[PDB]
């Protein structure tokens, strides 16, 4: 869909216009989950190669946890940039494209006849 | 006023209170008994008071005393009626239960479970002045179906018997079957009176009043063993026989007489109905009283004399005799 | 006893053949009554609907529903 | 603790709790701002809820 | 909601982290504790619903199924710790895990503001589900019971899931509050009727309605305890709470869908109760009777009175409390006599008079005794079906002579007669088994004393 | 049956009794609410709209 | 013949090694503890509070409220001779009728 | 309790109308 | 108490007792037994509860909602103004569900009150309740379990047109 936007300047996987926009917190709930889930891959790890699972390497957990935090960091980043991105798009033709979108003029309901289908 | 509300609402809560003993006990009883014959007794003297006072003057009233739900327009209440009815047959019901729970300390004197047995009795006694009292239809199918269970549970008191279980689950069908009429009078009153407390019934009067009327005559003819729903109440026998003298004779049995009874302002202003109650009574004390010739079980000829009595109350509710019925329930 | 109930259970469909008299019988027992009440229900309520809407049926303290 | 087991589903109710309260004060676009409970604030209130 | 999605993910840890011999007492302890918490939901107006956030809201259709939900897990686990006491430790933690994770998908099912987020939840609660039946059920048809209960719900929310993107398109949302308001009628044609088909027939599935009923006597049946206690008594009603949502968005052509459905149950009340006459298995009667008892929840919602929604929630909650008490009854039996015939152990009154009086009063809450809120649930909707049209009282009625001829057919086969001679290991009512009797039944008579907390947002 | 029934009394009763008690403490000297009209430029707390203490402290602990 | 499988397992009674189980657990310490959990917290707890808590909720949606109101509006209007209720729920001044 | 004395089809030889009598413990002429 | 505007009872007459035997009835004696052991009592055991509310007398209130605009003059699909509207109307329904139980009440208790000439003695209440309840029912029946002001609107616009329609072939 957007792929003629992120054509002038390719493989960008953030451009510098996603620098204006607010990154996400490091407390932020998607990027907690995505920590949750280098976790569970720290217990999974432990529980294929037989390992005890919440107590045997947790250098490795720990590698787990931080690993998918920085890769999602970025994901979220971009992830938001790419919404901008799609909002920016949309509001700008919706400004120079007038005609195609008109304000339409609200009817309060004393004008606004409905039907009415009695239940009984 | 005073007087008259409080002694009406002690004899229910005294009625009461020795559920509440069986339930909340530890010990082998010290004769529970005689503690629930006793209860009962005490009862009747205490509903002799409003009995006595309402004969002095007529003094009616209605107990609306706690607020249970209100379905958008139908405000239901714990609502007691203490007229002509509930004053004349409350003592009645409870000399009555009184002889009977006497005679039961003799008779099942040899049950291991005569605790059990007399706390089903008086059961059946609170089900059943919830019936006779009742404001609104809720309530009155509150004490119907009540008695109903009562009348399963101690039809099938030895239940190591096949024909005692059969007749107590023979008495549950038919009175189902009854039960189909009253919850069809429930609907009719609903959605036409907007009502189940029978004195918006009564004010409002409804002239269309064929269906609901078909819908009391099928509960009555459930309940009262008339003809088409009746030998339910000769296989109710089975049960024990102080079982047969309260509840299948004198004072389960005429909770549809009673029913009809309880609608006489609209029974009184319908031909149909008359003659439909009028057919049905006279063919019930008809077949019952001629199946009653020939029998050899005595206590099944008794059931016989007391169908046969029920549809002679059904004949006098039919010729607009409402009180004539009462009395004779009475008697 | 087990034979009973696996005979009254599950050996039901493993001995069925649907033929002339298992087919008339599932189609007058099965979608025999549905139509049945369908079109007395249907007739009832639209000999009610059309009672209404013509200001004829008494509903005149009918506001519970 | 000995018996640190049993604060972990009280605590996550708490914490819980705690989020709803959190998530109460980013919803508080119309707080004293609706046409039915729309009002002056009094003397040392600086909230209608919080 | 999250006061109660994080106590129900905390259930996890707190079952994972137990000793060996700790694993029933915390989770029911604090399961209970979760369950006590789930008071503050009756915080309901009688306008507006308790909305908590852009995801959560709770009116008074989703608080007693809420209620009844969080207080079914601790129940579960009391009845489910007998049959799975010689299991290994890691698969009982795996069964706990579970019904905990079955748990927190129905209690944010029941409070989805947006709908394709409730489609979400609602298929995501047939995974442990399938996996509680076709991993701790008892016999070989466990495995075809998973399948039936599996293909017959996707096979109805597949098009409830592109009927639900299409309101998505076209309404431009599926917040449930935004399409109280902006709810366009819905007019006559093909297009609509099979938008109407594909809104409610994973409804229908999962009532279940009758013809699409099959899957249910033998998911109820193969499952373990507790997975007949949630599927009786919470996974039904689903179905209903998505049809109170979802039948919103289809008037008026509803008027007239509704009349093949209606003529579904009201005659299927009539055939699965005729059925419960002759059925052998106790468990399998006790799932006919959930049938014939959701059918009538079916006609409630179809017709869209408020006597009738007010009658289909306090019947879906009533019948949740006392089918899961019968099933438990049914399972007290089978651990002693290790088969679900019901002919075999007859006379246990004269063995177990408290179980008995037990099985009375299940007994007489499944006929619908009054003041019950089964009778009063079932009285409401007999008022709106008799509003609807006066004929139906006949398959009403006749309806209430059946239940009744079933439920105590049931109380006199297994509990009255003759003992059976033959049959020696009927040990005495155990404490943890009573303790269950009586954690279904004392709420489902208390709640007689308060029914407008059972009766919906229309009360 | 006698344990269970024992043992069911005993821990309904164990805090049923002073819930009982506690109830009829506040019913008698804490006492229930009167209805009154609103003093002018007053704006009550959503808890003062009840009429039993319960309830008012129901409404402003939890509610 | 066929093959290498344990027999079945003769169920056990909990009553046999533990004439006092509550029949929670074959530990008897762990089965009174288990009693004890069940009971306090099911029946003095959830039990009990609850039905104090429900029987004591703030005007459970705002029905008794709406009885005192409507004993306001009622003798607001038997006293200045309106009719009790309407039978058009909104002002037929503010009402535009499609025209025919 | 095992396969062959569970109910099954419907017999058509004499040896399995005489098989299936013997499984449900009756005499063949009354099977 | 209560209002007696809103909740009316004329004013009771009762006969005087005027005893024609010499026989003294039981009821006499059975109320002063009433009186002695009964009524004082409980009066006493009231006055000390009452004694012990006035030491601490505290007060709730009514709630006053505000009337914000109906659904008439809302915006369509403008769901700031319509859920108010919508609430206020969910209110206003409430509120005349009551008015209805009010005023059915009132009937059974003129009902119960007249006795055997109710007929007669209560065509006030019937009346008034007659009037009530075809208001309900022109106002709010009939409009399903998803009932909103919206369609409360359409069955009022609907009977509207019925009215003018039925008007204007009478003219
Ligand atoms: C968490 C979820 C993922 C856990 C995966 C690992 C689980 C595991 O190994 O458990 C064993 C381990 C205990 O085992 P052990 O005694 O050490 O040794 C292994 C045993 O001997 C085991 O004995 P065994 O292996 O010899 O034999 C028994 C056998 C028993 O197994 C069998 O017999 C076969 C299976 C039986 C039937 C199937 C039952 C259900 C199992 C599958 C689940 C299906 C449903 C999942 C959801 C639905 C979708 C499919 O196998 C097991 O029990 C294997 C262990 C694994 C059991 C649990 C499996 C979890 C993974 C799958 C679910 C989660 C991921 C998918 C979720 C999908 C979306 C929701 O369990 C735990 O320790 C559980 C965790 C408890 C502590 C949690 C602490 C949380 C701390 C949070 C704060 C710190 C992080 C901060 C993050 C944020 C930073 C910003
Ligand atoms: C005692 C032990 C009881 C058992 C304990 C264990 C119970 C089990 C565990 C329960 C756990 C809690 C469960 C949740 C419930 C919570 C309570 C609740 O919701 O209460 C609601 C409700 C309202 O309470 P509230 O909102 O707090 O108070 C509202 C007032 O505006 C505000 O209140 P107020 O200020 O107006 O009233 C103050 C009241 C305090 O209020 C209370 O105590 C009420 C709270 C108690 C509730 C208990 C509920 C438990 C169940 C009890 C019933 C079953 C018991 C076992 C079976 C017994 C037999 C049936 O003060 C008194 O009670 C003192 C007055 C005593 C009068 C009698 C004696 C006077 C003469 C004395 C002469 C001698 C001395 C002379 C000199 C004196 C010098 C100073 O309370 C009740 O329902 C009370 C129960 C009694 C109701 C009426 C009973 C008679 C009705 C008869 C007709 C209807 C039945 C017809 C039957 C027909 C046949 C079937
Ligand atoms: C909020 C405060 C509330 C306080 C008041 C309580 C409100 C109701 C709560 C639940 C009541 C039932 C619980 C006890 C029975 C269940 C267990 C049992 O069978 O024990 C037998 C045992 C005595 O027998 P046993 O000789 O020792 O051994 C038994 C034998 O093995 C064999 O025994 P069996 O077969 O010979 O005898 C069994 C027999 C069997 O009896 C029958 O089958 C006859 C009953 C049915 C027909 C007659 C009644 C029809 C309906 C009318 C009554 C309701 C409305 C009345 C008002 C006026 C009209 C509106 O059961 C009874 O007679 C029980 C009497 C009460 C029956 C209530 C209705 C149950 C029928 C089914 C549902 C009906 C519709 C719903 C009604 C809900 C009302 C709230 O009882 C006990 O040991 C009592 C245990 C502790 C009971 C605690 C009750 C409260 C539970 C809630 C706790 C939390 C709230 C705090 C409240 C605390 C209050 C102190
Ligand atoms: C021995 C123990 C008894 C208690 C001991 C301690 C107290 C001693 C005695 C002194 C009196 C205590 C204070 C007075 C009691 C409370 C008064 C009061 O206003 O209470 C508030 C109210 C009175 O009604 P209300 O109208 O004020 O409030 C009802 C609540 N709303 C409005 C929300 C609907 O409640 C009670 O009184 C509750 C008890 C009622 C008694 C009867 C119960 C019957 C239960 C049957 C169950 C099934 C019925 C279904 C069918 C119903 C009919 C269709
Ligand atoms: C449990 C088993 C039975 C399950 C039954 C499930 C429901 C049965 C009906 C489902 C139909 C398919 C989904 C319809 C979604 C409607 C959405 C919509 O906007 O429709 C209007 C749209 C209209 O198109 P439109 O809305 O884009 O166009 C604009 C509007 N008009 C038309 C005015 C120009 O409908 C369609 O496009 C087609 C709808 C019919 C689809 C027919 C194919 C499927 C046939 C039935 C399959 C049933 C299940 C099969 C599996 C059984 C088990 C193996
Ligand atoms: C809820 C949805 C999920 C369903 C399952 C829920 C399971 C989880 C359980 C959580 C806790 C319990 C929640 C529900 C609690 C329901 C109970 C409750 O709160 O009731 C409030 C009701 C409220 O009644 P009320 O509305 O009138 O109260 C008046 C309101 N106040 C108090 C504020 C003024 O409490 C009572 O009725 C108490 C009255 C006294 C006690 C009852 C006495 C009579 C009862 C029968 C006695 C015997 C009579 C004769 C019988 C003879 C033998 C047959
Ligand atoms: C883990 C992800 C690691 C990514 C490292 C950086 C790679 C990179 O620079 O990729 C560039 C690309 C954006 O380039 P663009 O021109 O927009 O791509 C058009 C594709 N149709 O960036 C991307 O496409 C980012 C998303 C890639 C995700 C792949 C794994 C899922
Ligand atoms: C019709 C008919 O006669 O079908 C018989 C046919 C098999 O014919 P057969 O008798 O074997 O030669 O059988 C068939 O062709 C199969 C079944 C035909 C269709 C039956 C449709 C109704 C089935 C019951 C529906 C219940 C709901
Ligand atoms: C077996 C298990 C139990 C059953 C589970 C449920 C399965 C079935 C679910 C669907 C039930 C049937 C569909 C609902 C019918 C509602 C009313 C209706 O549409 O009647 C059929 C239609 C009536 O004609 P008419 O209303 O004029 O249609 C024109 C619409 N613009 O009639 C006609 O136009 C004639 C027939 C046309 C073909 C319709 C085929 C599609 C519907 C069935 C699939």
């Amino acid at each position: 869909m957007m792929t003629g936007r992120q054509a002038r300047a390719p493989l960008q996987f953030l451009p510098d216009e996603a620098r204006s926009l607010p990154p996400p917190k490091l407390t932020d709930p998607r990027l907690a989950y995505i920590g949750f889930l280098g976790y569970c891959s720290g217990l999974i790890d432990n529980a294929i190669r037989r390992r005890p699972v919440l107590s045997a390497g947790l250098h490795r957990q720990f590698l787990y946890i931080t690993s998918f935090v920085f890769v999602g960091y970025y994901l979220l980043k971009r992830q938001d940039y790419m919404y901008a991105v799609r909002d920016h798009d949309m509001f700008s033709y919706i400004k120079s494209h007038p005609e195609d979108f008109p304000e339409k003029d609200k009817k309060t309901y004393r004008e606004v006849f409905e039907e009415f289908h009695p239940v009984r | 006023m005073n007087l008259f509300s409080s002694l009406t609402l002690v004899t229910l809560i005294l009625l009461t209170m020795p559920i509440a003993a069986i339930n909340f006990n530890t010990h082998k009883f010290t004769n529970y008994p005689l503690y629930v014959k006793t209860t009962i007794s005490c009862a009747f003297i205490t509903s002799m008071i409003p009995t006595m006072m309402f004969i002095h003057t007529g003094q009616e009233m209605i107990i609306s005393n706690w607020h249970w739900l209100t379905i958008q327009t139908l405000k239901l209440s714990l609502s007691f009626k203490m007229d002509f009815f509930s004053m004349m047959f409350v003592p009645v019901a409870l000399f009555v239960t009184w002889s009977i729970m006497e005679f039961s300390m003799w008779y099942m004197h040899s049950d291991p479970n005569i605790n059990q047995f007399f706390k089903y009795l008086l059961l059946f006694l609170i089900t059943m002045l919830i019936l006779v009292t009742a404001n609104n239809l809720f309530q009155l199918f509150i004490g119907w179906e009540g008695v109903g269970i009562m009348s399963f549970l101690l039809i099938g008191w030895w239940y190591g018997r096949t024909d005692a279980n059969t007749a107590a689950l023979q008495a549950i069908l038919y009175n189902r079957i009854g039960d189909i009429g009253f919850i069809l009078a429930m609907a009719w009153f609903l959605i036409n009176l907007n009502t189940w407390d029978l004195q918006q019934i009564f004010m409002l009067n409804p002239n269309d009043s064929n269906l609901p009327l078909m819908g009391l005559i099928l509960a009555a003819t459930g309940k009262s063993a008339q003809f088409g729903l009746h030998p339910w109440l000769p296989s109710a026998m089975e049960g024990p026989t102080p079982v047969s003298a309260l509840l299948h004779s004198s004072t389960m049995v005429v909770a549809g007489i009673f029913l009809l009874i309880r609608f006489y302002p609209l029974t009184e202003n319908n031909k149909f109905g008359q003659s439909i109650m009028l057919c049905l009574g006279a063919m019930t004390t008809l077949f019952t009283a001629m199946c009653a010739l020939t029998q050899n079980d005595i206590k099944k000829i008794i059931a016989f004399s007391t169908s046969s009595q029920l549809g002679l109350m059904m004949v006098t509710i039919g010729i607009n005799q409402p009180h004539l019925a009462f009395l004779h329930i009475c008697t | 006893l087990i034979r009973w109930t696996c005979a009254r259970s599950a050996n039901v469909y493993p001995n069925f053949r649907p033929n002339t008299k298992t087919s008339l019988l599932g189609a007058l027992f099965g979608i025999g009554p549905l139509i049945f009440w369908y079109y007395v229900f249907k007739t009832d309520r639209d000999r009610k609907e059309k009672l209404i809407q013509e200001g004829k049926l008494d509903r005149t303290f009918n506001i519970s529903y | 603790r000995d018996h640190w087991i049993h604060v972990l589903v009280p605590v996550g109710f708490v914490f819980g709790y705690y989020l709803d309260r959190k998530n109460d004060e980013k919803l508080a676009a119309f707080r004293n701002k609706s046409l039915l409970y729309k009002r002056e604030l009094k003397p040392q209130e600086e909230v209608t809820w919080k | 909601m999250l006061k109660y999605i994080i106590p129900t993910m905390m259930l996890m840890p707190l079952t994972w982290l137990s000793k060996n011999s700790m694993i029933w007492i915390n989770t029911t302890l604090h399961s209970l504790l979760i369950s006590l918490t789930s008071l503050l939901l009756l915080n309901q107006f009688g306008d507006n619903s308790l909305n908590f956030s852009l995801t959560f809201f709770s009116d008074s259709l989703s608080t007693p199924l809420l209620i009844l939900t969080m207080w079914l897990l601790p129940l579960m686990l009391m009845a489910s710790q007998h049959h799975l006491s010689k299991e290994n430790l890691a698969r009982k933690k795996l069964f706990i895990s579970m019904l905990i994770l079955l748990q927190l998908f129905l209690i944010m099912t029941f409070t989805a503001t947006e709908l394709i987020f409730f489609y979400i939840m609602f298929e995501a609660t047939l995974v442990p589900t399938l996996i509680i039946i076709t991993r701790w059920g008892n016999q070989t048809e466990r495995l075809n019971a998973g399948l039936y209960f599996l293909f017959y719900t996707l096979a109805g929310s597949l098009p409830l899931l592109v009927a639900l993107i299409y309101i998505q398109n076209t309404m431009g949302s599926l917040n449930f509050l935004i399409l109280q308001y902006w709810v366009q009628p819905m007019p006559n044609s093909w297009s609509n009727t099979f938008m109407w088909l594909a809104c409610m027939m994973a409804f229908m599935v999962k009532m279940p309605l009758y013809g699409l009923h099959l899957w249910l006597p033998k998911a109820h049946v193969e499952a373990p305890i507790a997975g007949s206690m949630v599927l009786a008594a919470i996974l039904l009603k689903l179905g209903g709470y998505g049809m109170m949502r979802i039948t919103l968005l289809l008037n008026p052509i509803t008027d007239f869908m509704a009349y093949p459905f209606i003529m579904l149950s009201l005659w299927g009340m009539i055939m699965t109760s005729s059925i419960c006459l002759r059925q052998t298995d106790l468990k399998s009667l006790i799932a006919y009777s959930s049938v014939s008892h959701m059918a009538l929840v079916i006609v409630a919602i179809l017709i869209q009175t408020p006597w009738s929604y007010m009658g289909a929630t306090a019947l879906m909650i009533a019948h949740g409390l006392t089918s899961s008490m019968l099933f438990c009854l049914a399972n007290s039996n089978y651990e002693r006599v290790h088969s679900r015939t019901m002919i075999l152990a007859r006379g246990l009154q004269t063995l177990l008079p408290l179980m008995a009086a037990w099985w009375l009063l299940a007994s007489l809450t499944n006929l619908a005794l009054p003041p019950s809120i089964n009778l009063i649930g079932e009285l409401f909707v007999v008022m709106s079906t008799f509003s609807w049209s006066n004929i139906t009282i006949i398959l009403m009625g006749l309806n209430m002579v059946i239940t009744a001829l079933y439920s105590l057919y049931m109380l006199i086969t297994t509990q009255r007669g003759k003992h059976t001679h033959h049959i020696n290991n009927i040990l005495p009512s155990f404490t943890r088994e009573n303790a269950l009797m009586s954690l279904h039944m004392l709420p489902l008579l208390l709640l007689s004393l308060n029914p407008k907390i059972i009766l919906g947002p229309l009360y | 049956d006698k344990r269970f029934l024992k043992l069911l009394r005993f821990y309904i009763l164990l805090t049923g009794i002073p819930v009982v008690i506690g109830i009829t403490l506040i019913n008698v000297f804490i006492g229930e609410a009167e209805l009154a009209e609103i003093p002018e430029g007053y704006v009550p707390e959503h808890w003062e709209y009840f009429k039993h203490p319960i309830s008012r402290w129901i409404a402003r602990t939890f509610f | 013949l066929r093959w290498q499988e344990d027999p079945e397992p003769e169920d056990e009674n909990l009553y046999e090694k533990n004439p006092d189980s509550h029949g929670y657990d074959k530990d008897p310490a762990v089965d009174v503890w288990n009693m004890r959990v069940v009971f306090f917290f099911g029946f003095s707890i959830v039990l009990v509070l609850g039905s104090t808590f429900v029987a004591y909720l703030p005007d459970y949606r705002m029905q008794e409220w709406a009885r005192r109101e409507a004993e306001r509006l009622v003798k607001y209007r038997e006293a200045h001779g309106l009719p009790l209720m309407e039978s058009n729920c909104f002002d037929p001044s503010k009402i535009q009728l499609p025209e025919d | 309790i095992t396969k062959d004395m569970l109910p099954g089809p419907y017999p058509k030889t004499p040896e399995e109308r005489a098989a299936a009598a013997k499984k449900y413990n009756m005499r063949v002429e009354d099977y | 108490s209560w209002d007696k505007d809103v909740y009316p009872e004329p004013p009771r007459r009762t006969p005087a007792p005027s005893p024609q035997t010499s026989l003294p009835n039981p009821i006499t004696y059975l109320t002063k037994a009433f009186d002695l052991l009964v009524d004082r009592p409980v009066t006493l055991v009231r006055e000390f509860i009452e004694r012990q509310h006035a030491k601490n007398k505290y007060y709730y209130y009514h709630r006053e909602f505000r009337r914000v605009p109906d659904i008439t003059e809302c915006h369509e699909k403008d769901v700031l103004c319509m859920f108010e509207a919508e609430m206020q109307w969910k209110r206003d329904y409430k509120v005349d569900q009551e008015i209805v139980n009010i005023i059915q009440e009132r009937l059974k208790a003129c009902q119960q009150r007249e006795g055997e000439s109710h007929r007669q003695n209560c065509a006030k209440e019937l009346q008034q309740f007659t009037q009530v309840v075809k208001a309900y029912q022109d106002r709010y029946h009939d409009l399903g379990a998803h009932y909103s002001a919206r369609k409360c609107l359409a069955k009022q616009k609907q009977r509207m047109l019925a009215e003018r329609k039925a008007t204007k072939e009478a003219a």
